[PDB]
């Protein structure tokens, strides 16, 4: 028991630390895509493409 | 379960990405349609969309709407409607300075009963034959009042009431409906109207005068005082019957706010004429032609003709909102922005 | 592994599908707001129970209506409650969000899953006060819902479409006693079979948050949240949702038992949701009765556990078993809460801190606990084997009286007394330690076929725990078949009694003697 | 302008009536003033309900003697603020966060607000790890949980303050993190001796102590424990390193609530207490607790009014606790110190998985003997000892024996006594109460088992009446 | 036009508006319908007090969950009335006289409004008579009262349930009979398994069964007595037949009346029963009785809270019965049947 | 601290009627000299078990 959780207890440290740096990678890619989304929303507010 | 950890802070992590990019995107598309908006011809765009939208609404269920009879428990919304229609023949062939006269005359009154409660406990007692309180009437105001306002009076205690102040309430409510008759044979008919509206939305920005003519303890001279000159001082109050009906609540207001009391004048005046007042906003003040299709859709909509004011804000970025009765018709697109913020995932 | 243009699109596909087209709506305004509770002048249409939103996400429940205002109580965030606020009616009665996708979940009194594990994907929703099978819907109770408690299966048996409560002070074992009952249908779950499952909520009203926590490690400890849904209403919530947890916990498997399912639902502690109504109506100023309560709290809880029935069978024969919990004050069975949940069940497990504190584990007083049910809730081999019990316990525990004087006694006397020394260690039990009823079967069997009598008072735990060990590893035909036929015919107790002969001459005493008779 | 007008005074509670638009959000902290020179102060007020109309009741944290209706309130936008940060330790704080050690420090600290909501359920994790004490009873039968909530209950007069300065002594004088006191409605003597006692005892530089004692009103006495509880919440979640948290009577609290309950209008709730009884003790204790990787360990007293442990206040308080010791009237008449009750205390960690098979076999083993002897005293009291079989009358010596050996010298004691105290480690503490249960010392006579330490006091004291171990 | 309109809605309690000439009588039955689709249902209201200015306070009888103000209120013009006749035998009937076995049963019976008058003085027998059973220890030990109250105090497992349909069985034939059964309070589980025991014994064709149940507001709870007992007094006067009625738990009667006088905000009594806690169990145990020559006899049982047999409740109970008969779990398990407790139990 | 004076102790002739047992002083040794101090020192728990 212990030796299994104590190991999973570090391949939780392991993916703590590497899914953030997935997390803060992507923060970066994401911020190309914000236009789109904010032209179609104020698109579909209005009614308009403008 | 410890893989059930890490996949679930992964998945709780992912959803943090998610809306924060969702308010990232939501504050962008403020950004274009603030800066979007600035286009007159667009503001007109997006009043004319909102109606062409309101034209598939229609209709409806709204009944009825009548100022006074709405807080009248019981016995009392008999009691002022036989009394209105008492007035409604009784009314027709007076002439203007009799009704100026009655008005003064049962405001007078009004302070009257107001001022000593114990008299208008013996005043508001049931009995379905009140000659006692005909001859308290006939042996307490007879040798000082006119004819036509005993008379009204006297129809007035010939019913019975909720409490004691309705009365008072009924009457100052007659004398209300007698300076707008004066005011209606004059020409002014809804003149009266937009004066009302223009001056509430006034004092409404005045927290201060507003409040302290609610003074529930100055003496009613000092409260008409306060409202003479801060009414009489230019174009901006040209109508000559609005003077003695804002005198009226000024001094016999009874605890209500002047705000309020103010507001409910209007929705008096409008309702004379069988009307209903719808509040809306927008960005900037319409273009009249704006105003009409308005109007008769919303006359439309509710089965009843209406009147519209506008509580102009630019803080709407548009679009309109009508807030006829109690139901509320919201599409400025302030209010659509706040929406799609809150249904962010 | 991040699924990065995943969430794009999706925002992305969420936000070009945003079209929300506005139309009327009646709204009221907030006029006073105090203590949870807040009233709201206008909306002329809402209807009692109706769902309020007011600004900021916030959610209300309409209970008082009157020509003035309508008075309400919030769910949650009330401190951002403001007068003159804008409220606006939902059209809709309090509804829950159910299915199977609420297995293994931990949720709000709303169906809001607060574990942070992800959405909930629900077949459709279901009101919180639809009214409970008529009295021609439904069927006698027939089937056992083991709890794996020995006492309890053998005394006071609850059967599927029972309301068995569990009353009795504080630290007397009544958690203990109903999830250990939860964890007893982890067999039943691996089956497969629909007929024996067993799904499983657990209410938590009014609790500290890291003891609903513990509660559900217990329970991942065991695999039973594969069919457990947790209802969360902590101890730091409103007093709404304090007050509207059981009848989520209870829309839930609610529509199980309508689809043929069989459920078994506990209520921790209803005192508290009691507690929470009457601070409700107190506020809203209902008029109290005895211990201040509203008057319909009687009301409030026979509307909530007469919903647990057993299904007819035209109406696909489901079931929802009721276990309700209630904390007395001093053995105070008498008080209001206690008495009005004690007249609605079925039964009654009366948990006391002094059987406690003598070892009895769990603490059930025997001779008060009782089961309106009865046999018709056990198997055969049970009915069989614990006929003999209750009498047996009674007239042990007339005799305590003269322990001392075994020799100024009839033969006949000293045999009871022995006897009952036996069985009241035979009933104890370790906990979150359930037994499956084959076993249970053969520890009463060992208890009143008379084969303890050899054995120490203080050895008879540990001759059945090694006896159950050795017939699990050598002797598995006669549990397997005690399983299979629900009886112990007469072969099968023939075996059961050479096996027990041949494991008391090879078992060794804590006295050094020997057990052969 | 946006100003205020005071409209009622009755005692605590204050009515205040505002413009349109300029109506304060409830716990919102207003300040009215009091220019009579004898009296002349800043009241704050805690906006408590929206009475409509542009009312609005709120509750004092000063005495309102000496306020006139009509002045002007202000509205300062935010709820209470109290000082944050390491800068707090050492130092005796007001319930509104002013220094009474020092006034005028900390005006420039960072503030946070006393009003928060408790952690996400999803944060939450139970704590399962001993806390040992050194007294025998805590050790053997409530044994203290580390980053745990522990309790003290007990009737007026019975142990609670010693026990809890001995707990500040046990505990944290060789702790290496931060501690917070909160006294809350008690004393002020003995918050005065608490202070110079944590000064020489050279502790105070690692301790925040914030006090609103039973001379101030009903908000002081209903906000200090939130003041001491936003400290510990700031040395937990930003500082990060294992908070202790003592509370002196938590029901003060609950008690402040019901002395301005009818005055706020609420319909009473049974026993006189507010219908909001439950719910507020809930929004305050589920604040006191650890996170995941967040240690607070929380010691609270809980007063039980009128020794009547089936109160309310006591018996909702009983829901949000780890490890409860319970102190009685009965044990203290004997003179048994610490008066634990050992049958009625508790704790959930008492268990053969975390504190071992022996550790539970005799704290059991205990607790059995114990209620057996309960269970004989009203036979002793009328019959006599002589009616008892061989077999109870040993057990009842045994369970003398017993009850005199769970009693102990406390190092916070001294003061009562004048001997000094002592500290028994759990290993010593179990192997003598598994030698006490089997009978090794029924020859000892009752007394030299009473107050105590280990097995060597044991030897000593019984040699010094004429006996052997 | 002399409809009226909802007004206040607090729980079960509803005031109702209605013209100035159209206030309802006390104990009047109103109908109001919800229409929210997930909880439609029909509303019927009794009508409590009056509380002035067209005002009427009404306890409703079916949860209020989904009700609005305004909605129109009709008045029947009489009480609540239950479906008499020989129709009503081999059926169950809840408070309100809706046949639950068969929905729409007995809406073209005769219906008799709930709330009557015991006997007239005149027609009161001063002489007491006893009921010849047929059982050897009720007739020996503990004889019945023709007319009279019998306490039963049996639980569980000890054949109250046989016993039950050992007097259905001896009152239809001994005395050419009725039987009315009455659970006020009861458990839908309990009621159910009465219905299946009593078709399968074949005894049902005997008796009428009327159930108010816990899961209801405490107004049907409270009128479910009477509902029946108007069913037996319609058995004994109209038909001329002998009655047996069967309170279930006649403590839970007072247990909701209790409830609705704390409803209605009348000030407690003492423990805390309605101040007319004896009045309304007098207005209820005066109709049974005897009258020209046919009577009605009543086996109730009696719950006795923390065994205290001076609690208002049983006291007010005891004020009316004439015999006691405890059912014995000691006597069940030697064999004996009925298990009669022939030293627990009496009779005056 | 409390002095909690009985009737029955009154009656018995203990006067002053105290309760051993329930009274006690918050301050202790404190509020006394030396001398008392140290000769009265656990006379009141030796009371409380007599
Ligand atoms: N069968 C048992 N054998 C041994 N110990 C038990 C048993 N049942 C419960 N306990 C112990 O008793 C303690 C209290 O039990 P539990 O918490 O289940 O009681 P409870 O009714 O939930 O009381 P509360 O709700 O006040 O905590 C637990 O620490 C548990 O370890
Ligand atoms: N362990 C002890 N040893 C000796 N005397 C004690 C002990 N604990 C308490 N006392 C006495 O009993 C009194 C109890 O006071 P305390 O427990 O601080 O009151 P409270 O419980 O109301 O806070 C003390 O004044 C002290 O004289
Ligand atoms: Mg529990
Ligand atoms: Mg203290």
């Amino acid at each position: 028991r212990v030796r299994a959780e104590q190991q999973v207890a570090s391949t939780l440290q392991t993916a703590h630390e590497q899914l953030k740096r997935e997390r803060d990678a992507v923060e970066l890619d994401l911020r190309a895509h914000v236009g789109t989304m904010s032209a179609t929303l104020a698109s579909r507010i209005l009614g308009v493409d403008l | 379960q410890g893989a059930r950890q890490v996949d679930l802070i992964r998945a709780q992590l992912t959803r943090q990405l998610r809306l924060e990019l969702g308010h990232e995107s939501v504050r962008q598309a403020r950004e274009l349609v603030r800066n979007h908006v600035a286009d007159q011809a667009q503001q007109s765009a997006t009043v004319d969309r909102f109606l062409d939208q309101l034209d598939a609404m229609a209709p409806a269920t709204a009944d009825v709407d009548y100022p006074l009879l709405a807080k009248m428990r019981s016995a009392s919304r008999r009691a002022l409607t036989s009394l209105v229609d008492w007035f409604g023949t009784m009314a027709q062939d007076l002439d203007h300075q009799g009704l100026t006269t009655l008005a003064g005359e049962l405001v007078s009154v009004a302070r009257l009963l107001d001022r000593e409660a114990v008299v208008t406990r013996y005043l508001t007692v049931p009995a379905e034959d009140a000659t006692p309180r005909i001859r308290l009437i006939e042996r307490l105001v007879s040798g000082k009042v006119g004819a036509p306002t005993l008379e009204v009076l006297r129809t007035a205690v010939s019913k019975r009431w909720s409490a004691n102040s309705d009365l008072i309430d009924a009457i100052e409510h007659v004398s209300r409906q007698a300076l707008l008759e004066l005011a209606e044979r004059a020409g002014q008919v809804d003149e009266v109207e937009d004066q009302l509206f223009r001056f509430s939305r006034i004092l409404d920005v005045q927290p201060r005068l507003a409040i302290l003519l609610g003074d529930c303890a100055v003496p009613a001279e000092g409260r008409v005082r306060l409202l003479r000159k801060v009414l009489e001082r230019a174009d901006s109050t040209v109508n000559p019957v609005v003077v003695a009906l804002l005198s009226h609540t000024v001094e016999l207001l009874r605890g209500q706010a002047v705000e309020e009391a103010v507001l409910f004048l209007a929705e008096v005046a409008v309702a004379r004429r069988g009307e209903i007042v719808a509040q809306v906003g927008a960005a900037a003040e319409l273009s009249d032609a704006q105003r009409t299709r308005l109007t008769e859709v919303l006359s439309r909509i509710y089965g009843h003709p209406v009147t519209v004011q506008l509580h102009i804000d630019a803080a709407l970025l548009g679009g309109l909102s009508i807030a006829v009765g109690d139901e509320v018709i919201d599409g400025t697109l302030s209010s659509r922005l706040a929406a799609a913020e809150a249904r962010l995932p | 592994t991040i699924p990065a243009d995943d969430i794009q699109s999706a925002i992305e596909e969420y936000v070009s599908s945003f079209t929300a087209d506005t139309s009327r709506e009646e709204v009221g305004t907030v006029v006073d707001a105090g203590d949870g509770i807040a009233h709201v002048e206008g909306l002329p249409s809402v209807m009692t129970q109706e769902l309020l939103e007011f600004p900021g996400g916030i959610l209300g429940v309409a209970l008082n209506l009157d020509e003035h205002s309508v008075g309400a109580v919030i769910l949650g965030d009330f401190e951002n409650i403001e007068e003159g606020q804008q409220v606006k009616r939902t059209g809709e009665v309090l509804s829950v969000p159910v299915g199977d996708g609420f297995l293994g979940r931990v949720v709000n009194p709303l169906g809001q899953p607060i574990d942070g594990r992800g959405d909930v994907d629900s077949d459709t929703r279901r009101a919180l006060e639809l009214q409970a099978p008529s009295v021609v819907h439904r069927q006698g109770v027939k089937e056992p819902l083991q709890t794996g408690i020995k006492a309890i299966d053998a005394m006071t048996p609850i059967g599927r479409g029972q309301r068995q409560l569990i009353i009795g002070d504080r630290k007397t074992g009544k958690t203990a006693v109903c999830v250990d009952t939860i964890l007893n249908q982890r067999q039943n779950w691996e089956s497969g079979d629909p007929k024996k499952q067993v799904r499983c909520v657990y209410v938590a009203i009014g609790q500290k948050g890291t003891t609903i926590a513990a509660v559900r490690r217990t329970l991942e400890e065991g695999g039973a949240m594969d069919y457990t849904t947790i209802v969360a209403a902590a101890a730091s919530e409103s007093a709404g949702f304090k007050w509207l947890a059981p009848y989520t916990g209870s829309a839930i498997a609610q529509h199980w038992m309508y689809e043929g399912k069989h459920v078994l639902i506990i209520f921790d502690d209803l005192t508290k949701q009691a507690e929470a109504y009457r601070a409700i109506s107190l506020l809203l100023r209902r008029p109290p009765g005895r211990e201040a309560y509203p008057g319909d709290v009687f009301y409030l809880h026979s509307r909530l556990l007469e919903r647990c029935a057993k299904l007819s069978d035209d109406l696909g024969g489901g079931s929802l078993t009721g276990l309700p919990i209630i904390e007395t004050k001093a053995n105070d069975i008498s008080a209001y809460i206690p008495t009005n949940v004690i007249s609605i069940t079925d039964g009654q497990c009366f948990l006391e801190t002094d059987l406690f504190n003598q070892g009895v584990r769990p603490a059930i007083n025997v001779g008060v606990s009782v089961s309106r049910v009865g046999g018709a809730a056990q198997i055969k081999a049970m009915k069989e084997v614990a006929g003999s019990l209750r009498l047996d316990l009674s007239q042990y525990r007339e005799l305590e009286a003269f322990a001392a004087f075994a020799s100024d006694l009839d033969a006949a006397s000293k045999a009871q007394l022995e006897r009952g020394a036996r069985l009241v260690e035979l009933l104890k039990q370790p906990q979150s330690q359930p037994m499956p009823v084959e076993e249970q079967v053969v520890s009463i069997f060992l208890g009143t076929g008379g084969h303890l009598d050899s054995v120490p008072v203080e050895d008879v735990r540990r001759f059945e725990t090694e006896l159950l060990d050795h017939m699990r590893a050598s002797e598995e035909e006669i549990l397997t078949e005690i399983r299979d036929s629900q009886k112990l015919t007469e072969e099968a107790a023939d075996k059961l009694t050479e096996v027990i002969k041949n494991f008391k001459k090879g078992f060794a005493a804590t006295g050094g003697g020997s057990v052969v008779p | 302008d946006t100003s205020g007008r005071v409209v009622r005074v009755t005692g605590p509670v204050v009515d205040v009536e505002f413009p349109r638009g300029s109506i304060p959000e409830l716990f919102n902290a207003l300040h009215a003033e009091i220019t009579f020179e004898s009296l002349a102060k800043t009241l704050t007020l805690e906006v408590a309900q929206h009475l409509g109309d542009n009312l609005v009741r709120t509750i004092s944290l000063q005495p309102t003697d000496g306020l006139v209706r009509g002045v002007e309130v202000i509205d300062t936008g935010r709820s209470i603020s109290v000082p944050v940060g390491e800068g707090v330790k050492g130092h005796v704080f007001n319930a509104l966060g002013d220094c009474l050690d020092e006034p005028g420090y900390g005006e420039k600290f960072e503030h946070w607000s006393i009003h928060r909501k408790p952690p996400a359920f999803e944060e939450l994790e139970p704590r399962t790890e001993m806390l040992e004490t050194g007294l025998k009873v805590v050790d053997l039968l409530t044994p203290y949980v580390r980053g745990g909530k522990i309790a003290l209950f007990g009737g007026a007069g019975v142990g609670k303050t010693v026990l809890i300065q001995e707990m500040i002594n046990r505990i944290a004088r060789n702790f290496g993190g931060t501690s917070v006191f909160a006294g809350v409605g008690e004393r002020t003597r003995e918050g005065n001796d608490l202070w110079v006692e944590l000064a020489e005892a050279n502790v105070l530089k690692d301790t925040a102590l914030v006090f609103g004692q039973m001379d101030e009103p009903p908000g002081t006495r209903m906000r200090v424990a939130l003041s001491a509880l936003t400290m510990a919440e700031w040395f937990r979640d930003e500082q990060g390193q294992d908070v202790l948290l003592f509370i002196d009577n938590i029901f003060r609290f609950t008690q402040a609530g019901s002395e301005v309950s009818t005055l706020l209008g609420r319909m009473p709730s049974a026993v006189g207490y507010q219908p909001t009884l439950a719910d507020e003790m809930g929004e305050l204790q589920e604040r006191i607790t650890s996170t995941r990787g967040r240690s607070i360990t929380s010691m609270q007293a809980v007063y039980v009014p009128a020794d009547d442990y089936t109160d309310p206040a006591p018996a909702t308080t009983f829901a949000h606790l780890d490890a409860t010791t319970e102190l009685s009237r009965a044990v203290f008449s004997k003179g048994i110190f610490p008066a634990v009750d050992p049958l009625a205390s508790s704790s959930t960690i008492l268990d053969p998985s975390v504190v071992g098979d022996e550790h539970y076999r005799v704290a059991q083993e205990v607790i059995r003997i114990l209620q057996r002897y309960k269970d004989l005293q009203d036979i002793i009291a009328i019959l006599g000892i002589d009616e008892l079989s061989e077999e109870d009358k040993q057990l009842v010596n045994r369970a003398r024996r017993i009850e005199r050996f769970l009693s102990q010298n406390m190092m916070a004691a001294e003061q009562f006594t004048g001997q000094p105290g002592s500290t028994v480690p759990v290993k010593e503490t179990i192997e003598a109460f598994d030698r006490l249960c089997k009978g090794d010392f029924d020859h000892v006579p009752e007394q030299a088992f009473f107050l105590i330490g280990g097995l060597d006091d044991l030897a000593k004291k019984a040699e010094s009446l004429g006996a052997k171990l």
